[PDB]
């Protein structure tokens, strides 16, 4: 009735397209549970938003700044406010508003209310999508706003994780990496850098250092399951 | 009434003549169970029609190219002009994108029949799809499937499962003669009693393994000949 | 009817068919009993459990050692581990039989009384321990994705898939043991020369497992 991940497919039967971008993918059955989906459904939303910042961020820096490399960019960066100044203000600021989201999540319209200013209150909402000052300009239709926010979302989430293996194998940004895949496409794709067959198997190198040297302390800095690569 | 493939003797109970090609041979039962006997259908029409596919290239690739021996045709340097030397990685990347998409909608149409016929791009194309294993419409340009289509698919059959056994003579020729189809044709013409399989069959041509660009491929013949 | 290990004889008929990975499979007769079969099938899955953590790590470091991360292998991963980090063998003995006592403990109450431990004992917590079925402990603990209180169809069929993979681990950790007792050498160090030459270089060869060759 619906278009769902794999045409001609039935949806499980815990899936039914209630929730915004439901194409019936769960093979595994995570969301059967009640409680477990609810909880899914909100770290789903706070993945995907996290991921469109970071993807867009990385993007950005690298036009704007194209020599500092966004991997690097935790030890390449200089601020008077230092590292563990900047963590300081990080972690505080992070736990209140966190925390807040999280009561939220457990009994909804608890942490609507201001709390210095009494006056100001947020209005009823569904869990996940926060309304009032947080939404101060609204496009058009929610319901068309929300499946759009999750596709480009979840397509955000598999870009992050192609930056972060790109970045491991082929020690590049990511419009970098891109240009080298259009000036050779044939001998650039992961097929053409690797192979395993029964008897021998060829893994790219791990071109991030291993150990990084950050003000007087060593930082270890692993490949992701390199010994795993294909 | 139907001939079967041996002189008195009775066809199984679940092989009364539907599938085209039908000679009532099945000595292991594999198609008692009437779902396994759908999916080894499907099997055959993919060995049938690729083998076939597999025949034709090679006498034709052997007419126009004596000298290629299709055996080692795999390999990058003997790959033609424009294409000699490439970056076998990055060639099988574009075989298994076009083919894991091309073969999982013929696959989702076996596990759910008529779902996939239309176009997902493009609304509004459709492929009629009368049976399964033969999709028609934009796969039938010219209207052959329209007529006698029982016949037709007793045509394709009869040829097809000729095919495969004619491709498997190929491979085990090549790896005892060293020699393609037609080239071994000739010989045995040349010499029908000194060169025969009599001679050839105790000898296997092929190298133990290759090197492709740096990558080692093992190898083998399909029985332990004198290598 | 269901499939037996041994196609044509009856299964036994303390063996219903009611467990998970019932194959009818009791020769001797040890499981007939029915409070002591109870017993078992708790340490069929326990022996499964952990053969199944073993095998992961065993293969996992294994790949490490031949990709040249420089892993040990598993069997000289104990003195490894002990030397380059400094750490005191006895201690860190007793530290494992502490926990392992405590956690392994309350497994071992809950069997005898089953729901004992659910009584607000432990902290106050009074449902995470309460337990759903015997070697099946559930709970938002132990089963934090809940796929345990979903689809009922479907998680009989984990538990369906977890004995099985317990099992060829189990098999798959005694396989460790006499390979490298006959071999001496890694896991896939094994693998990786039977691929290279397979008709020479097996168990039938290693001139130990059949001496008279
Ligand atoms: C119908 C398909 C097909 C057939 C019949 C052949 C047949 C042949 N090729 Mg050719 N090729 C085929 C497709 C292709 N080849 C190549 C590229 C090459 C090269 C580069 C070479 C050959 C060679 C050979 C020979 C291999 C002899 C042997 O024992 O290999 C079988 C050996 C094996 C180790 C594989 C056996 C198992 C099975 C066939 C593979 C299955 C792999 C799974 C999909 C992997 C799945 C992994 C899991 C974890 C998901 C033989 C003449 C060799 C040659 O010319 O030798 C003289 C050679 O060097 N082929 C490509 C890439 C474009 C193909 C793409 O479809
Ligand atoms: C989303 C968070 C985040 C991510 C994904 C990265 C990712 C990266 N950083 Mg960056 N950083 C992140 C946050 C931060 N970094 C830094 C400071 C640095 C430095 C100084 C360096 C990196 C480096 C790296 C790279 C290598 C990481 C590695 O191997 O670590 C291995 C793992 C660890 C070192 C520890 C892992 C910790 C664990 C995942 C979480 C711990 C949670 C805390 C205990 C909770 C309390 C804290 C609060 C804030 C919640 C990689 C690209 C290195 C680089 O450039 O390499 C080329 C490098 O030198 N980062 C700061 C400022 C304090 C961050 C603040 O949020
Ligand atoms: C009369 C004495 C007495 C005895 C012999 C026991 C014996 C036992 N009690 Mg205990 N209890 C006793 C009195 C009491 N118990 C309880 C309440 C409970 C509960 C609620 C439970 C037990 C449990 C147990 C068992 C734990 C088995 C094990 O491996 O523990 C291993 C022991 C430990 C892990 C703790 C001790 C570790 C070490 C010796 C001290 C370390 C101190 C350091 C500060 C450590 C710091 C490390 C950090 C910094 C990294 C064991 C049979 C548990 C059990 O098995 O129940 C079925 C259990 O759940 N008892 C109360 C309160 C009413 C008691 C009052 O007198
Ligand atoms: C997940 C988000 C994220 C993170 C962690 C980083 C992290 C970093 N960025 Mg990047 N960036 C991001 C998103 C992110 N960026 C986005 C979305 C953009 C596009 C607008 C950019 C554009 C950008 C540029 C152009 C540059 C960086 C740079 C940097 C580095 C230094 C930052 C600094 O000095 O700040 C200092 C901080 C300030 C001066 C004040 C910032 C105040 C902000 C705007 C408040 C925003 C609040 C708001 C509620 C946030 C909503 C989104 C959030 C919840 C994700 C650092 C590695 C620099 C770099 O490359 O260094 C090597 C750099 O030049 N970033
Ligand atoms: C800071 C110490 C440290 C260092 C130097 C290494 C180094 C290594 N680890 Mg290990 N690892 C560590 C801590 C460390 N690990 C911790 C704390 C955990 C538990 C979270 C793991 C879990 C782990 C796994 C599961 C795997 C490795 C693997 C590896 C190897 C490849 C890099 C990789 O994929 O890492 C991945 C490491 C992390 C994601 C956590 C890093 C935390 C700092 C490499 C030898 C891989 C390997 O080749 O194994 C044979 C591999 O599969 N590590
Ligand atoms: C299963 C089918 C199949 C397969 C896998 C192959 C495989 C091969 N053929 Mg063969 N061939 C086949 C069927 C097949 N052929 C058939 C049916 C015919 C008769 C029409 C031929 C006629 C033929 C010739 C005449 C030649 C080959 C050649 C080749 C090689 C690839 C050349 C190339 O780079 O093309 C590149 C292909 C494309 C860029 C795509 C073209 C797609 C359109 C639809 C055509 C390779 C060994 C060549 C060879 O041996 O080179 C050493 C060669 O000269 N084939
Ligand atoms: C029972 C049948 C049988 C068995 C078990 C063996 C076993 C063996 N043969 Mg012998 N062989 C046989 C029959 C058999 N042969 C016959 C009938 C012929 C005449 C065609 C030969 C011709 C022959 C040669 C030329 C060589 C061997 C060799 C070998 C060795 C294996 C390596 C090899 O290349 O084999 C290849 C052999 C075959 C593929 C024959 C398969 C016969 C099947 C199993 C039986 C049915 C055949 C059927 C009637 C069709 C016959 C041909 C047809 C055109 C009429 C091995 C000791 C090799 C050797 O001496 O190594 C030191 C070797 O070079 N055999
Ligand atoms: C019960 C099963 C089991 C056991 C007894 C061990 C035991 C060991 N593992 Mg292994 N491991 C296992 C399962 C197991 N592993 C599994 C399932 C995986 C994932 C597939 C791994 C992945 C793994 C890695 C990647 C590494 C080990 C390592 C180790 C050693 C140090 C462990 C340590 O310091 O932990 C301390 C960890 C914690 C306190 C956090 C939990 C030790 C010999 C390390 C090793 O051999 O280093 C030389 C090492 O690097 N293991
Ligand atoms: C698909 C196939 C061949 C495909 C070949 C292709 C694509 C070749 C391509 C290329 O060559 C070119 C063109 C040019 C070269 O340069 C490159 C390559 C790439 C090499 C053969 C199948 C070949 C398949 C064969 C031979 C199958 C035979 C099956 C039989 C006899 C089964 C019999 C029974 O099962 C029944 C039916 C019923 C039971 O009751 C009884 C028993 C007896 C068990
Ligand atoms: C094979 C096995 C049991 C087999 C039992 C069989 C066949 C029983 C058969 C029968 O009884 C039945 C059913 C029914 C009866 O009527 C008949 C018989 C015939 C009597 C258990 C293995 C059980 C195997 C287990 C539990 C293995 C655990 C392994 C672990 C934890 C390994 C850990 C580490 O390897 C790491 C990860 C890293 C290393 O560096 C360090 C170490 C510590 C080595």
């Amino acid at each position: 009735s619906r278009p769902l991940w794999l045409p001609g497919s039935t949806p499980p039967a815990h899936l039914k397209g209630d929730l915004p971008g439901d194409f019936g993918f769960d093979p595994l059955g995570l969301g059967a549970n009640a409680e477990s989906l609810k909880w899914f459904k909100e770290s789903e939303l706070v993945h995907s938003r996290w991921a469109m910042a970071a993807v867009a961020g990385i993007l950005v820096q690298e036009i704007v700044r194209p020599d500092v490399f966004w991997y690097n960019a935790g030890k390449e960066v200089e601020s008077p406010l230092g590292p563990l100044g900047l963590l300081a203000v990080e972690f505080f600021l992070m736990h209140w508003v966190e925390v807040r989201r999280w009561q939220d999540l457990r009994k909804p319209g608890s942490v609507d209310q201001d709390p210095i200013f009494s006056q100001y209150k947020l209005p009823p909402h569904e869990v996940g999508y926060p309304g009032g000052v947080f939404a101060p300009f609204i496009p058009g239709d929610l319901a068309e706003l929300k499946v759009k926010e999750i596709k480009n979302g979840r397509l955000a989430m598999l870009a992050f994780v192609g930056f972060v293996m790109a970045a491991q194998v082929t020690g590049k940004g990511p419009i970098a990496a891109l240009q080298e895949h259009l000036a050779d496409p044939w001998g650039t794709t992961i097929f053409s850098k690797a192979a395993v067959v029964p008897g021998q198997a060829v893994a790219p190198p791990c071109k991030i250092p291993a150990s990084v040297s950050y003000k007087g302390i060593e930082i270890p800095t692993p490949c992701f399951l390199q010994g795993l690569w294909p | 009434d139907r001939k079967l493939w041996a002189p008195g003797v009775v066809a199984p109970e679940y092989l009364k003549g539907d599938l085209a090609g039908d000679y009532g041979w099945d000595p292991l039962g594999l198609g008692a169970d009437p779902t396994a006997l759908k999916w080894y259908r499907q099997s055959e029409l993919q060995h049938a029609r690729w083998a076939m596919l597999g025949v034709a290239g090679v006498l034709v690739q052997e007419i126009v190219k004596p000298d290629v021996y299709f055996y080692e045709a795999g390999l990058p340097q003997n790959l033609p002009e424009p294409f000699t030397n490439i970056n076998m990685g990055g060639l099988l990347a574009w075989e298994f994108i076009l083919m894991h998409w091309v073969e999982v909608r013929r696959w989702q149409d076996y596990k759910n029949f008529g779902s996939v016929n239309e176009d997902p791009i493009f609304k509004g194309n459709k492929v009629p799809n009368p049976e399964m294993g033969y999709p028609g419409g934009i796969f039938d340009p010219f209207g052959f499937s329209k007529g006698n289509l029982k016949e037709l698919q007793t045509k394709e059959i009869k040829n097809g499962r000729l095919a495969m056994i004619a491709y498997m003579a190929f491979i085990l020729q090549a790896q005892a003669t060293g020699k393609g189809p037609l080239a071994a044709l000739s010989a045995h013409l040349s010499n029908p009693f000194g060169n025969n399989i009599l001679k050839n069959i105790g000898t296997c041509t092929v190298p133990h393994s290759v090197d492709v660009q740096g990558l080692t491929i093992p190898l083998t013949c399909l029985w332990p000949g004198s290598q | 009817v269901r499939p037996v290990w041994f196609p044509g004889n009856p299964p036994p008929a303390h063996l219903d068919g009611s467990l998970a990975g019932d194959y009818g499979f009791d020769p001797l007769f040890l499981g007939q009993e029915p409070q002591t079969l109870k017993w078992y099938v708790q340490a069929e899955l326990v022996h499964g459990r952990f053969a199944m953590l073993g095998a992961a790590g065993i293969i996992l470091t294994s790949i490490g050692a031949k990709v040249g991360l420089g892993f040990p292998e598993w069997y000289d991963a104990g003195k490894v581990v002990v030397e380059k980090n400094n750490i005191d063998f006895p201690t860190l003995m007793v530290i494992q039989f502490y926990l392992m006592g405590w956690a392994e403990t309350k497994r071992w109450y809950d069997f005898k009384n089953p729901g004992s431990q659910a009584d607000g004992s432990f902290l106050g917590f009074t449902e995470e321990f309460k337990g759903l079925e015997n070697g099946y402990p559930g709970g938002r603990f132990f089963d934090p994705m809940g796929l345990s209180r979903g689809d009922a169809a479907k998680y009989q069929e984990y538990k369906q898939k977890e004995v099985k993979n317990g099992r060829l681990a189990m098999i798959a950790c005694l396989g460790f043991a006499a390979q490298y007792a006959a071999t001496g050498k890694g896991p896939l160090d094994n693998l990786a020369d039977h691929l290279a030459d397979p008709n020479h270089v097996n168990f039938a060869t290693n001139g130990v497992s059949i001496p008279i060759a």
